[PDB]
């Protein structure tokens, strides 16, 4: 049959990188309210690019979504680290 | 001069031990291990007796162990005693010492 | 010699400080960061105890604290006290003395 | 100075002996040969008799025989007696001395 779907807002066909930033407990979704964005053109490649964003949002205390060309392994393993220890709400 | 764990250096070298890795930054945040390098603030464990060089009388190790000091970049060996990685250095390259 | 907060130079060296960045010129132009590299233009804050190296005595740092200096452009070692990047050099390197 | 099997050393010289070689680790498990290196824990044999840059008298060497000793990484010469290998190093290059 016809099926109208009426996507409110907006998405793109890509999904979060490291499967930790789950905090939902529910059908493997990330959910944040109340977020900042890092918007980024070129890859985020080191810990040292990545760290003043998230002191940003650790200390405004808000979730923080990465939107970039890719996360590397070192960044990523930053990331990944603040998820699964005291909190720090991130993705990538 | 003092030796240390069943150890001690010869003739000008002092035997120091880096301190603490610095895991996390001062106001909140945390970080990994491939960065953060190696520390370059060390306390010495061991001093050897004296400059072999000086001319007649040994001329002491100026560290005494004990001490905080500030370490160059380069020069230094890896020494294993217990299983805790300690690094030998001489004399002439210690920067500073951390007086207080 | 005479120490600096909670530091201390050994046997020649002297902590100094870099002065200003320049960032803006003399008449009413204004400048960027990646340009005007490090300015030689320094002040000097601590003075390790005297040179070894002389037979017997030691030799004393012969620029005092509180002096103004021309600093050579590559020998120098980075040293960050209290989150402040000073800069250790060696005695007999250090170019001139800005006396007045 | 002391000799060890019909040799002795000149001058400034030590004859030292490495120690095991480290077939097995410390829990269980068990090791091959291509990896583990070259020891660097040593016991010293020989003894040259003084240092003939000492102006007038000789400056006996420091390292006494029956000594263990840390030796470095690259500094030294290969020289076989009895078929045992044993290498001749220089006494300023032992790093330290395994006293207890």
């Amino acid at each position: 049959n016809d099926e109208l779907e009426i996507i409110e807002g907006m998405k793109f066909d890509r999904g979060y990188i490291s499967p930790y930033f789950i905090n939902t407990s529910k059908g493997q979704k990330c959910e944040f309210q109340d977020a900042y964005v890092l918007l980024s053109e070129k890859k985020i490649s080191s810990i040292q690019s990545i760290v003043p964003a998230l002191e940003i949002a650790n200390a405004h205390r808000k979730p923080l979504v990465i939107i970039a060309e890719d996360v590397d392994g070192e960044a990523l393993s930053t990331l990944v680290l603040n998820r699964l220890k005291v909190g720090l709400q991130v993705v990538a | 001069g003092q030796a240390f764990r069943k150890f001690l250096p010869l003739f000008d070298r002092v035997l120091v031990e880096r301190s603490a890795a610095e895991t996390v930054t001062k106001g909140g945040i945390m970080l990994p291990e491939k960065s953060q390098g190696k520390v370059l603030q060390a306390t010495v464990v061991a001093v050897g007796s004296g400059s072999k060089g000086k001319g007649g009388e040994i001329q002491p190790v100026s560290v005494k162990v004990g001490d905080k000091v500030l370490l160059p970049e380069y020069g230094g060996t890896k020494v294993v005693l217990d299983d805790k990685d300690y690094f030998l250095f001489r004399d002439g390259d210690i920067l500073g010492k951390y007086v207080d």
